[PDB]
């Protein structure tokens, strides 16, 4: 639950394979795991759509960061084929991936670097940066000027 | 005006009221650090004033 809470670090599910296996083996708690796998197809849909759901959720988490994870290398670290990653993109087109940038020559994707209108985006960033430096510079300057008065 | 008249009125202001109230009113129309709201309009010329320029045209 803590790994699924937030800031999901890219980890291998093989460590979760034995966790789910012993989750089916041990009967002290969460016993009806065989009842979760009761149906021949329902448990398979819950498992495939579960690993799919976390392998999409971690993409939705790393999509906030603009670090350019270079999904071509990520497909190598995850040890999976790029075809089901294209199917994952088929899940992103319905998962509202319209804010992205792809490349015909290479395979690297970009979740940022828009057309960047200078009247809105650089306007906003320059407003928050310049104004934040102005008022933040204003607070601790005279605040420290009042802190040095106690030395007399 | 019968049995009821009035008198003239003048004022007086020293330099302490002149500079304290004058600089106090100029500061009352100015900013805190005086550099805060300048870039606000300098960068609003590209976002908000453009509508006022199109309407002006």
């Amino acid at each position: 639950l803590l790994k699924l809470f937030t800031t999901m670090e890219l980890m291998r599910w093989s460590t979760l394979v034995e966790d789910y296996g012993m989750e089916l083996r041990k009967g002290s708690l969460e016993s009806p795991a065989t009842d979760v796998f009761g149906s021949t197809e329902e448990g398979e849909k819950r498992w495939k759509d579960l690993k799919n759901r976390v392998v999409e959720h971690n993409i939705r988490i790393m999509a906030k960061y603009y670090t350019r994870i270079t999904m071509k290398r990520m497909a190598q670290l995850l040890d999976l084929s790029v075809d089901e990653s294209e199917a994952f993109l088929s899940n992103l087109v319905v998962n509202k991936t319209i804010f992205a940038k792809v490349d015909r020559l290479a395979g690297i994707i970009n979740f940022q670097r828009p057309k960047d209108p200078n009247n809105l985006l650089n306007d906003w960033s320059q407003k928050l940066n310049s104004l934040m430096s102005l008022v933040n510079k204003t607070t601790h300057l005279i605040a420290k000027e009042e802190m040095i008065h106690n030395l007399q | 005006n019968r049995h009821y008249y009035s008198i003239t009125i003048n004022y007086r202001k020293n330099e302490l009221e002149q500079k304290m109230l004058l600089n106090l009113h100029k500061k009352s129309w100015m900013e805190g650090l005086t550099l805060q709201d300048y870039s606000e309009h300098c960068k609003h010329n590209e976002s908000v004033v453009k509508e006022m320029l199109e309407l002006a045209k």
